[PDB]
RNA sequence: AAGCUUGAGUCUCGUAGAGGGGGGUAGAAUUCCAGGUGUAGCGGUGAAAUGCGUAGAGAUCUGGAGGAAUACCGGUGGCGAAGGCGGCCCCCUGGACGAAGACUGACGCUCAGGUGCGAAAGCGUGGGGAGCAAACAGGAUUAGAUACCCUGGUAGUCCACGCCGUAAACGAUGUCGACUUGGAGGUUGUGCCCUUGAGGCGUGGCUUCCGGAGCUAACGCGUUAAGUCGACCGCCUGGGGA
RNA sequence: GUUUAUUAAAAACACAGCACUGUGCAAACACGAAAGUGGACGUAUACGGUGUGACGCCUGCCCGGUGCCGGAAGGUUAAU
């Protein structure tokens, strides 16, 4: 659900935030924890690499798996908990024999039920089987679509993949971002969607909001000093040229896709 | 849509010597029986607004079957709604 | 209404146009061809009657 | 749905002798059977007769002589929700004295004429010529 | 009880597999307190026009005789198998005992 | 207060219906996508012209994507509180209605303010986009064309829902009950004659057209009455202004 | 809330939210004469670029020029 809070003291009324009365809480399980450390886009080798970035409130990373090898064991789902690295939370999972591990929320933001993986595994979340053994047109979940990197896609709060079309060897799968790959039908899917879904949601209602996660103001380059931006200063509300990266060059409508390489696995681009 | 298997165990409870099943206190059961069962029936699902107004048909009678009961005598009324759930 | 389901009868009462043979020249009642109509859509979701014709 | 009894019956009588019908017949009341006395022995209708084991039905039948409706005027007056009082000298005289009244009374259903004759009033429930 | 035929359309390529799926869906009916009638084949017939590339389809019917309460969890299990495919309840209408 | 039922109600075995809700579930073309075969035509009007087309159009095929609505029967017809609602298939469900009986005992009729509904269009958050098309840009046409008519085309139409509450919401007839000339016809139960029944003799529910006594200024209403009469509610006293 | 140490303090600046644009991820992008790291152990409910300025009601036309995209058939045309 979404939550709107009380106009207490000024500008507060604003804000809305995701709640879930479900949701547990604890302690990370330590063998899957790092505090992974700040990046502040200060430079290990000379100036900066990145832009609005400083401060920030003290995060770890949960390690998640994407892997899935354990096979033709049953697992638990042990409870599912708010998790800060990925907006979809994360769930704690117990094996048959005593191993616990971090997995991608399925849908129903409950625990207790059994899951399996295979080339054959029950209709329910969770279960992971090939993309070969079903009709098409439905939910695929986080899809294996390159062995060599583990599931792939739709990852964060809500997130989606439509199963389009089948011949042979092959299938055809559509994604929110407005593009449409091919992969081999024997590609691992666990089938369903992602929980959460509210995270779009959320209204920040106050400036300090983002600065706890890091987030610095952002400077206009028409504003700040003519040398430390291709804009500069004004000459006020008067742009002058057209818009540039601060490295100096023309961007808009602009593409920069060079790859090559995954194009002919790409049916429907991106517009 | 009550079957008489469902009443079988109505008018066995809230009769007394048998045929009783057109008196108040048979009727206003009989009544309370669809009403609970019409309640849900709701939920899952809602966008209905003829069986919604059948519940709220059913609940008029049983208002009014009620309350002239409570006019006939009201000892009988008071035995009655100890037995189907009325204000709490 | 009755053996709707045998298409050697009903192939009778269906055109090479892909239509209906009007009540008028079967000299059938005015329900026999509700009764017909009933038959040809209980048919098609049957998969004993095709839903569309052309070649 | 039905709140008086005789508001559907001198209807059945006015609607009935214009459709030149010789007998009307109505659902029976004790007020019903009390008033037909009345017009019979003032010789408004020939007779009237009553029965029935599951509803009780009256049948009275009407004068027409030898071609033409005795009966000229047949009016109510007075209505359950708005009824009509008279004193000992306010009862009426209905067609300017041509007709007759009907009242209830304490004594009970009698004529404008045994009701002044008794010296009292009370309400009305008939007007006739 | 209350009467179904469920009539499969079992692919006319993959029959090969059938008696897996047979033997869970007759389960769902002996665990139910149901009672079969027939549970038997008409064979490979031709179809009317041709439907997902297939022109033909093996037929095999149950009659069921069956709690009511289970019919929203048993459409479902022949409606994503992919070899089992296309079926049709048919209430009521009572059943024909151990013919073909 | 005491006593009743033949006012009102519910029901045994049973009846039809595009009513609602949830599930599904199926087909076609303008379109889009990758190409072939192939040459200068296509498109369109009362006339024409922008425009589509040699980058190979239009059309004709192969293999495929996308969105909406549910052809036929369909009417003399049903249902729903109205607004509205037609597919087949599987659940969930309101109300009405018949046969042959019975148990209560005036429990009825109406209703301010409430308590709940929505056709098109509109507002919100996220999707959606074949066809139709406000707006818009052109073709024109014309004295002018800001429009008709022709070429393109977004919003809107669809869905998750949440809001909105209004209509020529119209047979312009408030709700409720009784009494009483019909004809023709539809639709659904049902009593009876070995239905030995195709037939015949009846009888409830719903309802269309033609119209008679009555009503009405007139047209119409006309046993489903604007009639005959009663209970209650909602309203109202000239346009131009408003 | 931010705004320059000892004459220039606010209407300027930032902010909740708004739009456009690049990005299918070994992303695009950046720093690093690089080894490498940051982007991010984030994955389209996620990141890079630029403007707007909570909240409520809101958004007309112009693609000639200068940029960018779709088409590459035709023209112009270089080293070769």
């Amino acid at each position: 659900a979404v939550v709107k809070c009380k106009p207490t003291s000024p500008g507060r009324r604003h804000v809305v935030k995701v709640v879930n009365p479900e949701l547990h809480k604890g302690k990370p399980f330590a063998p899957l924890l790092e505090k992974n450390s700040k990046s502040g886009g200060r430079n290990n080798n000379g100036r900066i690499t990145t832009r609005h970035i400083g401060g920030g409130h003290k995060q770890a990373y949960r390690i998640v798996d994407f892997k899935r090898n354990k096979d033709g064991i049953p697992a638990v789902v042990e409870r599912l908990e708010y998790d800060p690295n990925r907006s979809a939370n994360i769930a704690l999972v117990l094996y048959k024999d005593g191993e616990r591990r971090y997995i991608l929320a399925p849908k129903g933001l409950k625990a207790g039920d059994q899951i399996q993986s295979g080339v054959d595994a029950a209709i329910k979340p969770g279960n992971t089987l090939p993309m070969r053994n079903i009709p098409v047109g439905s939910t695929v979940h986080n899809v294996e679509m390159k062995p060599g990197k583990g599931g792939q896609l739709a990852r964060s709060a809500g997130t989606y993949v439509q199963i389009v079309a089948r011949d042979g060897a092959y299938v055809t799968l559509r994604l929110r971002s407005g593009e449409m790959r091919k992969v081999e039908a024997d590609c691992r899917a666990t089938l369903g969607e992602v929980g959460n879904a509210e995270h779009m949601l959320r209204v920040l209602g106050k400036a300090g909001a983002a600065r706890w996660r890091g987030v610095r103001p952002t400077v206009r380059g028409t504003a700040m000093n003519p040398v430390d931006h291709p804009h500069g200063g004004g000459e006020g509300r008067n742009f002058g040229k057209h818009p540039v990266t601060p490295w100096g060059v023309q961007t808009k409508g602009k593409k920069t896709r060079s790859n090559k390489r995954t194009d002919k696995f790409i049916v429907r681009r991106r517009s | 849509s009550l079957s008489t298997e469902a009443t079988a165990k109505i008018v066995s409870e809230f009769g007394r010597d048998a045929n009783d099943t057109g008196s108040t206190e048979v009727q206003v059961a009989l009544l309370t029986a669809q009403i609970n069962h019409l309640q849900g029936h709701f939920a899952e699902h809602k966008k209905d607004h003829h069986s919604r107004r059948g519940l709220l048909r059913m609940v008029s009678q049983r208002r009014k079957l009620l309350d002239y009961l409570k006019r006939k005598d009201v000892a009988r009324y008071t035995q009655l709604i100890e037995r189907l759930g009325l204000r709490r | 209404e009755i053996d709707y389901k045998d298409i050697a009868t009903l192939k009778n009462y269906i055109t090479e146009s892909g239509k209906i043979v009007p009540s008028r020249i079967t000299g059938t009642r005015a329900k026999y061809q509700r009764q017909l109509a009933r038959a040809i859509k209980r048919a098609r979701y049957l998969s004993l009657l095709p839903y569309t014709d052309r070649h | 749905s039905m709140q008086d009894p005789i508001a559907d019956m001198l209807t059945r009588i006015r609607n009935g002798q214009a459709a030149n019908k010789a007998a009307v017949t109505m659902p029976s009341s004790k007020l019903k059977v009390a008033i037909a006395n009345v017009l019979k022995e003032e010789g408004f209708i020939e007779d009237f007769k009553v029965e029935g084991d599951t509803k009780p039905e009256l049948e009275l039948t009407l004068k027409y002589f030898q071609g033409k409706a005795v009966v000229e005027s047949i009016q109510r007056v007075s209505r359950p929700g708005l009824r009509i009082y008279k004193r000992k000298d306010e009862l009426p005289k209905v067609m300017a004295g041509l007709g007759i009244a009907v009242v209830s009374t304490s004594k009970g259903v009698m004529t404008d004429r045994a009701a002044r004759q008794a010296g009292l009033g009370g309400e009305i429930i008939c007007y006739v010529a | 009880m209350r009467h179904y035929e469920i009539v499969f359309m079992v692919h006319p390529d993959q029959s090969e597999q059938v008696p897996g799926m047979i033997e869970r869906y007759t389960a769902a009916i002996t665990g139910a307190e149901g009672k079969i009638h027939r549970l038997e084949d008409w064979g490979r017939r031709q179809l009317a026009y041709p439907i997902n590339k297939l022109h033909k389809a093996h037929y095999v019917l149950m009659n069921v005789e069956a709690p009511q309460e289970v019919i929203d969890e048993l459409e479902t299990t022949f409606r994503f198998n992919d070899a089992v495919i296309r079926s049709m309840v048919m209430r009521t209408k009572h059943a024909v005992t151990e013919a073909s």
